[PDB]
């Protein structure tokens, strides 16, 4: 139990980090009428996926 | 009577299913080159 206990701790960390990394460098795209530079949009998904 | 036990089906590495095994990889090979082209097609119309 433990042991799964420290998995599923790191796994969750993890997943929410990669997350928050993904909202912090998609962030100020979000501010402005531009473009989203389906250079980035390919590599980092993201909720708009044709709009905007 | 028999000393064995009827088993008839042959090995993978037999000739039967070698040949078999190669028209199979000949044809998925063929299957995913298409499937690549179409993804690489349908993801550049995607990105315009």
């Amino acid at each position: 139990v433990g042991m799964s206990l420290l998995a599923l701790i790191s796994i969750f960390a993890s997943c929410y980090m990669l997350v928050a990394a993904r909202s912090k460098c998609l962030t100020p795209y979000a501010l402005t009428p531009g473009a989203a530079v389906p250079w980035t949009l390919g590599i980092l998904c993201c909720a708009p996926r044709a709009h905007a | 009577a028999a000393s064995h036990s009827n088993v008839v089906f042959p090995d993978m590495s037999g000739t039967a299913l070698s040949w078999v095994q190669k028209i199979s990889g000949g044809l998925g090979a063929f299957a995913i080159g298409a499937i690549l082209v179409l993804v690489v097609v349908t993801c550049i119309g995607l990105r315009r």
